[PDB]
């Protein structure tokens, strides 16, 4: 029981820090699609902005 | 299975080591004592050498 | 050590799959800003579209 008990208390710690050191690990890609969503939304913004735009000069020429 | 179960195991080692050199050395300089009984008790291999 | 071992196999399982869906929120927050990519395009190609057609009729209707 003590053997099994103390090699299984190793395995747990130690994978426990791989976990973490994982998880801090992956952060870029997230990063990296968050910035393009950005601006992305920016240029959504801006072509609402644009069709709205060409609607009331538009209307005001007709 | 634990691999740092001898750094540790120091002074329970160590002592019964102690033990069975005293034994050795009783045994050597005995030279009335010539029966022994060591029935049923924990005596490991290595002593038993 | 029965009591002991299943508390600490109960224990390590949760955690080992507590960490694993912690991985799968890191990946499927990738996944999920590839779809809002995804669905920005869609949204840039329709307001284009909307920009064309109505540009489109508004000259026409000049």
């Amino acid at each position: 029981f003590k053997n099994e008990k103390d090699r299984l208390f190793s395995i747990t710690s130690d994978m426990t820090r791989q976990y973490k050191q994982m998880q801090d690990e992956l952060l870029n890609q997230v990063n990296d699609l968050n910035k393009t969503v950005i601006e992305k939304d920016e240029e959504i913004k801006k072509k609402d902005q644009q069709i709205q735009d060409m609607t009331k000069d538009y209307e005001y020429k007709l | 299975a634990n691999p740092n179960f001898f750094e540790t195991n120091k002074d329970a080692i160590e002592h019964n080591k102690q033990i069975i050199e005293n034994i050795c050395e009783v045994l050597k300089a005995a030279d009335t004592l010539l029966y022994y009984d060591f029935r049923f008790n924990n005596i490991s291999k290595t002593d038993a050498k």
